[PDB]
């Protein structure tokens, strides 16, 4: 029938997604991990595992070799890389098939035809799909720069024939600022690097990005599915994408499928892959690239399609035709995915942060939810690896109900001990230009010109979230009073009828006054009446509060005894600092006293001597991120960063012997 | 002498608010918690005019007898807090964590959280290789109660970790190591 043992040569959820197919097909699956990743999900699931190298995963998952002997060990019949890592690798699939193992992705001459951007814009005229003209020669004169555009076509770019970042390069649309820019190009770019040789092309405005899958078979089959509309991306990786895009009516799908199709068809790319278009405003697609891969992009389209690619891949790699024809392939409602990353927004939209994972709560309760994690509690993230969390797939019938579905899990979400970019998934799938559609390749950069700073809050929104954080306040001090009566000393509850509470936002101070009739709170905040309705167990992560009939879940995230509370409302972190009356009225006698944050000034907690230091001036530190390790009392004190930037200067190196209050190393 | 008669039988707190001298400065030895407001109280016998009198030392208020000596260095008190308004903040929730005689048990109050869940958290914290310290606090903040602890002299022995927290309910003392 099929395979008996499939190794996979990967980590994280993508190995847990293959365990997961096979355990459903009856394969025994087998792992590999480094020394780190010993504990993680994907070798706890699988059968059998073996250990290859140590952190780095130069030594643990691009070591080949190692990698072969585990291959050998386990009698292991084929290889599923999954991505990332060896997927488009020639040497190691050259040697794993070397050994008669079965290679579940492309063969390598897939891997060598996409190998440069020659052969891929040759295959797309030789398939036919588009791939625009340009000017083959070089304009010279003034009157070129405009006649070769008009034979050609309208949009038309002027730039450097050989050269980039801005060399001489202009955007066009008429004839004379065409002619204007040339003529500027041609007499100030030999300024720069000697050369004012001139090149035309024709461009596209406002563009989306948009991918289509292809199944390929061994037997000269191949199928097209649904598309991906993958524009929401920040340093040139994506982070949300939805499936039944929304720019392709079902002639423009069908068009754009068989260009897919005639790629794939002609190198004989008989693995699954993906190939990418771009549309301008007016639905014109050109030609992008062609993927040898399975995409981190493929859990969404399986929502509406119905298949399972990997089980899908492993018969087809077992030498099976397609399963399916294309008649049978359709949307079956609309499916939406978010990848929710360890970084904080805030610093240039996705600093990696480094930590360990305390709480950690999936909303697999919800429906049309799917989570696809690689992790589990007691999980580590570091900076070895991409600070992959999980991805978020939900699916629904219509585009309203996958988005409001999509909100409700962001908010049941829980992730505690790093920093994540649930606020930023959560604000941009509500933005108007999502939903509505207008959503371009640069769309986050149009809309957070200044970074990221969290959602704002309106008007009725600052209500409820006043109301919440005073009757939550509240029923703590209500909790605090209902001790065990003890028979030697009566308790008498205080009869307090009204809360008097001063309630200080950002840089507001609000006065709100409430009341307890039992489950429900009447809050009064600022004149404004809400009643704030809820079971109240403080013990949950989860809090489930309703307010004047609207449905909302926050998130308690710490407290202190002095009016401080930190509250997430609708993925964003609001301080809150509630004192009652009689404490905020006496606090303003308190001296304004303010301290000196020296978080860039590392110190030797500790004596001994200095075994490693991880950074150079000009090095990128994270917050948490260790810098220097000191051993003395076998044992070995491990030094983090509390900034995020750069090192300044390194003080103390390997081999010194450093004392406690010793300055190690200066942080921008 | 009632200090000391009290001892064992009632709690005795003290917190201090501003400067303390001559004798007044031994009552908090007596209790058994004493608590500072940082750079307001102070805890002294003779002020630095007689250290400079008597001994050719120069010293300010805040070295000799300040609230950041006695909680980090001297080990005299138990907490500093930030000002008047927080140090009475935390007291009152402090005080609802001991008996009020120690003729009476512990104290045990409502709780919501479960006391039969998991806390898978706590498999991978301590590493395999003897040479790794770990933050012995995760383990303390993932078992107590809702995640609530209440640590003593933060800044003064951290080799040791001592506190109170609840645990179903009922309030219990925590004493452990810190490898780190
Ligand atoms: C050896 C032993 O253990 S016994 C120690 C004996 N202790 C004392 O007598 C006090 C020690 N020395 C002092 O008096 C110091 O000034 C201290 C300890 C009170 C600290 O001084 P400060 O905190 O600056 O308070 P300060 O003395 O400035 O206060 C001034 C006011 O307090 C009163 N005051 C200050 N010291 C004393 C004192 N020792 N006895 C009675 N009243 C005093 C005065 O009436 C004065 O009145 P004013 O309001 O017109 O000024």
């Amino acid at each position: 029938k099929t395979f008996d043992k499939i190794l996979v040569a990967n980590r994280g959820e993508i190995a847990c997604r293959v365990i997961r197919t096979c355990k459903k097909m009856g394969i025994k699956t087998v792992a590999i991990h480094s020394d780190v990743d010993a504990s993680s999900v994907h070798v706890k699931m699988a059968d059998e595992a073996v250990c290859v190298g140590p952190a780095p995963t130069s030594k643990s998952y691009l070591n080949m070799d190692a990698i072969m002997e585990a291959i050998k060990k386990t009698r292991a019949q084929a290889v599923h890389p999954g991505y990332g890592f060896l997927s488009e690798n020639k040497e190691f699939a050259r040697c794993l098939a070397a050994e008669d193992v079965v290679f579940i992705g492309p063969d390598t001459h897939a891997i060598q035809a996409m190998g440069d951007k020659i052969e891929s814009k040759l295959l797309a005229k030789k398939a036919e799909v588009n791939t625009i003209p340009g000017f083959d020669g070089v304009v010279k004169d003034a009157e070129e720069a405009v006649r070769i555009a008009r034979e050609i076509g309208y949009p038309v770019m002027i730039k450097a024939s050989a050269g980039g970042g801005g060399k001489g390069m202009r955007i066009a649309w008429d004839d004379e600022e065409t002619r204007d820019g040339f003529r500027l190009s041609s007499q100030e770019a030999a300024s720069s690097f000697g050369d004012d040789r001139l090149l035309i092309e024709k461009f596209i405005d406002n563009p989306r990005h948009i991918e289509i899958q292809v199944l390929g078979d061994k037997h000269g089959n191949a199928l097209w599915l649904n598309e991906r509309e993958c524009s929401i991306q920040r340093r040139n990786q994506k982070v949300v994408e939805e499936a039944p895009s929304i720019f392709l009516d079902a002639e423009t799908r069908r068009a754009m499928g068989e260009q897919a199709v005639a790629l794939a068809r002609a190198v004989k790319y008989s693995s699954a892959g993906t190939v990418e278009f771009l549309v301008d405003s007016k639905k014109n697609f050109y030609f992008l690239e062609m993927n040898t891969r399975l995409q981190v992009e493929h859990p969404v389209t399986e929502c509406i399609t119905g298949l399972d690619l990997v089980q899908e891949m492993i018969r087809v790699a077992k030498g099976y035709p397609l399963r399916h024809k294309q008649a049978d392939i359709r949307i079956n409602g609309w499916a939406v995915e978010c990848r929710v990353y360890a970084e904080d927004p805030y610093k240039s939209f996705g600093l990696p942060s480094i930590g360990r994972l305390s709480q950690y709560q999936e909303p697999l309760h919800l429906p049309g939810v799917r989570v696809d994690s690689g992790i589990q509690p007691g999980s580590d993230i570091s900076i070895y690896y991409d600070p992959m969390i999980s991805k978020l797939i939900t699916y629904g019938s219509d585009r309203t109900e996958a988005l409001k579905r999509m909100a409700d899990a962001l908010d049941n979400y829980v992730i505690r001990g790093v920093t994540h970019n649930i606020a930023l998934l959560r604000e941009v799938i509500i933005n108007s230009r999502f939903v509505k559609g207008d959503i371009s390749t640069k769309f986050l950069s149009d809309v957070y010109p200044d970074g990221f700073k969290g959602h704002m809050l309106t008007k009725s929104e600052k209500n409820q979230l006043l109301a919440i954080a005073s009757s939550l306040f509240v029923a703590f001090q209500l909790r605090a009073q209902h001790f065990q009566e003890n028979s030697r000393m009566p308790v008498i509850k205080p009869d307090i009828a009204n809360w008097e509470l001063s309630v200080k936002l950002h840089d507001k101070v609000h006065t709100v006054v409430a009341s307890n009739n039992g489950s429900v709170f009447s809050v009064e905040v600022d004149g404004s009446k809400l009643n704030v309705t809820s079971t109240w167990n403080l013990a949950s992560p989860l809090l489930s509060v309703s307010v004047d009939g609207t449905q909302r879940t926050v998130q308690c995230l710490s407290r202190e005894a002095g009016g401080n509370m930190s509250i997430q409302f609708l993925g964003t972190v609001y301080k809150v600092n509630i004192l009652t009356r009689l404490a905020a009225e006496l606090n303003k006698f308190m001296l304004e006293k303010v301290t000196e944050d020296t978080s860039s000034v590392l110190r030797s907690p500790m004596p001994g001597v200095v075994v490693a230091v991880s950074v150079k001036p000009g090095d990128a530190v994270a917050e948490g991120q260790e810098i220097c390790v000191i051993e003395a009392m076998k044992m070995q004190n491990s030094m983090t960063a509390g900034k995020t930037g750069t090192v300044k200067s390194v003080h103390c190196q390997a081999g010194d012997t450093v004392g406690e209050g010793d300055l190690l190393v200066e942080l921008e | 002498l009632r200090n000391v008669t009290a001892s064992g039988v009632i709690p005795q707190i003290s917190l201090i608010m501003g400067p303390c001298a001559g004798g007044a400065v031994y009552s908090p030895a007596l209790t058994d918690f004493t608590f500072m407001v940082k750079d307001t109280s102070y805890l002294f016998i003779t002020g630095p005019d007689v250290v400079k009198s008597v001994t050719n030392e120069d010293v300010t208020q805040e070295e000799l007898g300040g609230a950041k000596t006695h909680t980090t260095m001297s080990g005299v008190a138990h907490r500093a807090f930030e000002n008047d308004v927080d140090a009475l903040c935390n007291l009152r929730d402090f005080f609802n964590y001991l008996p009020l005689s120690s003729q009476d048990p512990a104290p045990v109050r409502e709780c919501h959280d479960p006391s039969d869940r998991l806390v898978p958290e706590l498999d991978t914290i301590v590493p395999l290789e003897s040479t790794k310290a770990y933050n012995m606090v995760d383990i303390i903040h993932s078992v107590v109660d809702e995640r609530e602890f209440f640590e003593i002299m933060p800044n003064y022995a951290k080799n040791i970790i001592v506190g109170f927290a609840r645990m179903n309910g009922r309030t219990v003392g925590i004493v452990g190591n810190q490898p780190k």
